[PDB]
């Protein structure tokens, strides 16, 4: 009743990707609906407290990127373009042989990345207190580029400002030495200059190093983690606001709950070693976003007087101020594409925290032996216009010999992706 | 092969003084590149000079060296407490080789 | 750039062990890598060098036939295997880095000064 | 925070363990799959609105979190809230 | 209208400038960048081209001549993501003595600057009195300053959020004022007090066992007023190109614009001296000394 | 017209293969590549698609079923340049037991198969009388070869010359596979062409010296190699900056766009899956094969 | 009388490159035509004997690639395309302020790589025994790709051939053990299979080790070089027929003359060290071409008999044989673009040996105080349709921090090109 | 082979000098610009046509030389005379 479509067309400013998979749908709960909560499983903490139902219905989830892109098509995308976003959607279900929106939570059960895999359908479920086509509502382009400037260095290095700053509050050593001295902000001191715009908000994380001897000898996974409390339940802050993962030059440190982590092929469920997982970093956004493990800045905590020194305090979390600018979180070959913006009277910058496109009307859920699925998304591209003289950083395969080819199959036929791949390589001016 | 010989043996430093040192290499076929290392005990070494006349990246202007042919030198000025230590001249023209070292 | 050495342990003469230098903070496949030893009574001594691709490996005459150096680009680690050790092999073995970048465009010109130095593991051969 | 599918695992991992056990020099990093068994540590795309404590988030509860408590929060990208 | 005098900068050479070139010694002030032979016109208070694609680094919003820019750095060094722009690689117009140049620009739509629920945001500043004795007798200029950290570097918060009256005010010089350590009567310290009704005082806590709120991000129900514009102050700014921003109006006052008036880049075309007459590979370092002047009406 | 029997290969799975998986071989014999579940139709002597863009590796001109391709190797290991092709990643037409599939192909123009003599690369002479041969193992040691990237490969059949390794050898019906005597195999001879071509085992020409090999010279005329009822028909021309006299050396018609490959496999139908969701792929399949009719 | 045009324009399958430079032309030979010969320079050797004239005229030369491509535009060309070639040429000479074809010998005097650099027009000469537009004649696309398959491995690894080969010539040890055995050619032994196409031509080179202590202790630069004698004079073979510079996984060795060697910025004219000059290795062509330093193969030298063993000699140089395929030499950002084909009765594969596009009607010589020059070439592109699943090898600039960003000015204002850059990154099947 | 401009240097280099000379263990690689001073060593795009020795290259002359071995510390670079040379890509020739 249908054909198999597995190719992509790169036409002008658009990409058309068409994936097709073989699936299997069992019967869940023996055709039954069943109430489920934690009290069945013992629910030791109120943080894990949940209530909901499980339905025999299945659903098809294509939401991750590597569903729609091959490792070469992903490279072809990220090296050549400053932005992309989905336009249209096509879903087909054929060769049959015998509501709460859950698609925005980065669940497993999506169509396999490698077309020769046959995937099993995830059972539908929710918690509480044939073909069709789709039209993506207009979203801003994802910014697949890294800034070639920093927010604080925007200035012209050769010229003084016409603003003044207070250089000296005293003449020197002694009693009654107070004075007011003002200097011109200029090239020699760039730290004190006045600036029009400031970096994005920060909500602090805790810093963990890949070298275990530098970490503290105590258990702080849950205790020392950032969180947001809702009605007596403490939700871990994951991944949280978009912030740089680490300062320049420190690659061994990462925010505790602040990064998106993936498993390598064949990685177990619980308590795997750090060599089994692929931690991701947001170092690209360091120019306009504060480091996740650093304070936003300092403030004055008092009034100074003849008897009182100037006192300061650290800002651990800073909300939005007028004038801030920030980068959203990067998208990865394995990451989510869209989310559904929670329906509410208000929201701010709905772009989702795990990355991708916030949509009030995302691709709808598909509720549903064996058969074939073929899903097709259309993509719109924003080309790279830059005048940069020297060559860019590109995503590349490695030249050297190896036992196995990366993003291919080994001797037993297992397909794996060696590392996470971001979209930000080309650069722009800040 | 190539034999390298540090000419000065040793001397001890009280801060503020300065002195220079050299090494002679048997044959000395290629003189464009020679490297000087300075080692603090109990920890990994660190680079100083790279090439016959080129100063290193994190090293103060006062560190310098010159030479060509068999004779080479290490000429340093404004020499301060941190600098009393062993000096290693490497001739990498051939397979790498070190001199015995001069501990100033 | 972080160079880390593993496998340095006491070994009786005529017994071998395998040092490994796990590196990060640089590409690591585009740079040659060397081993350099320091005996507690002496200074620094160069042992062997291996190129970025592993095509060229040369040794010192002191270590010749007892030593072999290899690297695995995929795993980002530098290996030095010491076989049939003698008592004159005891030292801190430092993992050192080459300054020169290597591509399939261009060649390997040989060894140069040692850019960066890991924290050397210490092998003692005694009985 | 409950918007998840209770039957399915995330493909995302969280750090579950920083030490093997009691002792000296026990540091480690162990990661586990965040999923239905522990719903507190899962990744989420949206967070509740701002709060300025009174003597959506609760009026008498801190917004969140060595750590220290957040007694007031301004707007952050990704928030959702209900009006009065 | 004015009359401009444009000299020949850097021997018609692009040159790498960095932190170590200026003497370095400080990490917060470290930088890496370039200086160009091209000059530019700034009214925001021979070859010519304007950047109408906004492809060059935009220096006209820093409240500052020779054109230079800064790029990414680590220490004084240059990471691979650092960009180098050669302004020769733009098309430009070449004007002989009788030739002229002009262009017209259309400002993108911005609201009128105002010249007249809970109070708006605050990020506190230190209170400094003009009377020297009233201030504490200690060096508190940097220790007591309001800063924001980016990539490990601490920049002063200046002028900062819009509030009513240390670093929270625009400071101008009086005619003939020195460049270093000038007294308090040689500089004009502006006051924003007009906005004191809707906005919190810069040196005061936003609000409140109770505890003090020394900075408050935006809340639903906040009204605020921006920073007033001055006859000696800035006009506009270029809104950085990012995924998101809030209230793009620049912190020094004026009209934030994502496509603001384009930079105007200008230089004197080099004229070489006598060639050696025996063919040489090298570039020509011998230039006939030259400079230009002319008229500009904005 | 024939009737085909196509089984499931590799259990619907792609297998990296190398000499090491084959026992390790030697240097000349090293290889790296992948084997695919897909089969193919080779007349050159259910899912289906033809590759008209020649985007897959072309195995049909090797004078050889299961499809698999070789890529670059340093050894039993793969290098960065080696590429991996998923045959599932083309669009293909899925035919049930009643569906039909057809495509038309237009051959590109090629020459009809038919001053000093042509080029030569000398071959060793072997007599069918074993007593005229030398009492030593000279099969490989005395064989004309060429080396590529450091690996030796026998020159076979080589440039066209008039009758060791320079002749096609066909097996008789039911011929034994290994170490079979001469009367078990059919050894062809090219001696028809001795008018325009030099003797394969004889020197080309000529103090003086014997010229063992001679490249192309202006003023040569030559005949290509003969074609057979058992021999191949066409061979693909490698896409390259240059080639000379592209006609293949085993005979037939060289083509830049030869007849396309036709790839076919049995669509995997899984066995009974578990009753709770398992994110792992399904390795449990119903044993199956298909059959049908071939016409060209 | 003219404006300043420098940019590039990427539209569809074509590229428009625009380069504008400043020139200075001195008066040469003082308005005269002087005779020059080896004897005027002393004429030390037979091979260097020459005779000809020198003319007062200067000429504009833009044969090298880096004239027309910025390092970013070159990266944008080589990573995204399988081929390119020029179409149309446009020249303008303005703002003036006061035959034998020599352009194809890789001479100096072309426009500077960096647009802010001013150059000296070269002096024209020859040896013996304002605006205009130009149209490039039809040439084949330069092949900017590396084969992902080798000439000998084109076979299907899973299936035997129906051809048979001679496995054993004796039964075993003893007298009168002669026999003839025939194994079938199979994947177990791939060396012996019959093949349709054979590797390209070869003219052998001497390999020099970059580690000098492994080289012979004698002067073999000239005495051990490959050469070709024309009319009694012996000319060096440089760079020669296109062959792989070294075998797979050998970085140390290079062919003596078999490469193009570029000097780095500021390199001395005579006796510079190996570090000073950049050598280029054509190893991407190993898949279809013999290694420059290895023999082509062996041939039988005799007729075997009862008392005579089969004997084989080495083939040092091989001509053309039917069934050969090969790759042409690669083109570089510092390399020449075209070369004029010598007007002759006949030639084979006219493509020039230093790389680039051979043309019978190349861009004509422009014979010619200071001024401006604007040259515009139209380039045609060939996109990749590759189905490769795993990502390609891309040209990338290294991310790690360095004193100077590559392909840019230093503190003293000198533009440099740090490494030779080939065009072959993307891959194809063989 | 004279198609060059005699007044200008090439941007290409050749290997001029392998050993310092008059000593033991003297070994180096020195590179010089290819230029008008030595015109035998310059890189050329076209080589002379084919030859078959008799008792365009001269008919009584060998086409050229090749390397017949691999040099090493113990092995001197050896050459051999090319008596006949078939076509190579890049050859030009005049007919009779």
């Amino acid at each position: 009743s249908g054909n198999w479509h597995c190719d992509s067309q790169w036409l002008g400013d658009r990409v058309i990707t068409t994936s097709t998979r073989t699936w299997a749908l069992p019967t869940y709960n023996n055709h039954l609906y069943k109430q489920i909560s934690n009290s069945t499983s013992g629910g030791s903490s109120n943080d894990n407290a949940y209530f909901g139902y499980s339905t025999p219905w299945g659903y098809f989830d294509f939401n991750r990127f590597h569903c729609h892109f091959s490792p070469r098509d992903w490279q072809r995308l990220i090296n050549n373009n400053w932005g992309f976003r989905p336009k249209r959607l096509n879903f087909k279900l054929f060769n049959i042989q015998v509501l709460p929106y859950v698609l925005g939570s980065a669940h497993e059960g999506c169509l396999p990345p490698f077309p020769a895999d046959v995937f099993m359908i995830p059972q539908y479920g929710y918690l509480t207190l044939f073909q069709f086509s789709y039209e993506f509502e207009n979203v801003p382009f994802h910014s697949s580029y890294a800034h070639s400037q920093s927010l604080d260095r925007l200035m012209n290095p050769l010229i003084d400002q016409y603003l003044y700053y207070l250089s000296k509050t005293i003449n020197g050593s002694g009693q009654n030495q107070q004075t007011l001295k003002f200097s011109v902000a200029g090239p020699s001191n760039m730290a004190v200059q006045g600036r029009n715009y400031i970096p994005g908000p920060s909500y602090r994380q805790q810093r963990v190093s890949t070298t275990v001897t530098q970490n503290n000898n105590s258990e702080f996974a849950w205790p020392g983690a950032s969180s947001w409390a809702l009605n007596g339940r403490n939700s871990l802050m994951n991944p949280g606001p978009a912030m740089a993962s680490h300062k320049e030059g420190e690659d061994r440190f990462f925010p505790l709950s602040g990064s998106l982590i993936f498993g390598k092929q064949g990685t177990g469920r619980d308590n795997v070693d750090a060599d089994k997982v692929m931690i991701t970093n947001e170092e690209e956004i360091k120019t306009t976003n504060p480091v996740a493990t650093e304070s936003y800045g300092q403030v004055a905590t008092n009034h100074q007087s003849a008897q009182a020194q100037a006192q300061t305090g650290w800002v651990q979390n800073q909300g939005i101020l007028p004038g801030m600018v920030w980068q959203d979180r990067d998208v990865y070959l394995q990451g989510p594409i869209w989310a559904k913006i929670p329906h509410t009277d208000g929201n701010f910058h709905p772009s989702p925290l795990m990355g991708g496109f916030g949509m009030k009307h995302p691709p709808p859920q598909i509720l549903i032996s064996t058969g074939q699925v073929s899903v097709e998304i259309e993509w719109e591209l924003q080309k790279e216009n830059s005048k940069r003289w020297n060559p860019e950083i590109q995503y590349t395969s490695n030249y050297y010999k190896s036992n196995n080819v990366e993003f291919a199959v080994n001797t037993e036929g297992v397909y794996s992706e060696p590392r996470p791949i971001g979209t930000r390589y080309l650069t722009r001016n800040l | 092969e190539i034999v390298l010989t540090q000419s000065p043996g040793t001397l001890s430093l009280s801060p503020g003084e300065r002195a220079t040192l050299s090494c002679r290499a048997s044959q000395s076929v290629r003189s464009s590149y020679l490297a000087w290392y300075q080692q603090k005990p109990g920890q990994a070494p660190r680079l100083l000079i790279y090439g016959a006349s080129s100063r290193a990246t994190d090293i103060p202007d006062r560190f310098s060296g010159s030479g060509s042919g068999t004779d080479f030198t290490l000429t340093i000025s404004r020499l301060e407490p941190e600098d009393f230590a062993v000096y290693y001249c490497q001739q990498y023209g051939t397979s790498p080789a070190f001199g015995g070292g001069t501990k100033v | 750039v972080q160079l880390l050495e593993s496998g340095g342990a006491l070994v009786q003469p005529g017994g071998s062990l395998r040092l490994s230098c796990a590196a990060s903070g640089f590409s690591f496949s585009n740079y040659a890598m060397s081993w350099v030893r320091q005996a507690p009574g002496k200074g620094l001594e160069w042992v062997s060098t291996i190129s970025a691709s592993g095509g060229t490996t040369y040794f010192a005459d002191s270590v010749k036939g007892h030593f072999t150096i290899s690297r695995d680009n995929s795993k980002n680690t530098l290996y030095l295997q010491m076989d049939s050790l003698r008592a004159e092999d005891t030292a801190v073995y430092y993992c050192a880095k080459d300054p020169n970048y290597y591509d399939l465009s261009g060649y390997f010109l040989g060894g140069y000064y040692f850019d960066y130095w890991g924290q050397g593991t210490l092998v003692t051969v005694s009985s």
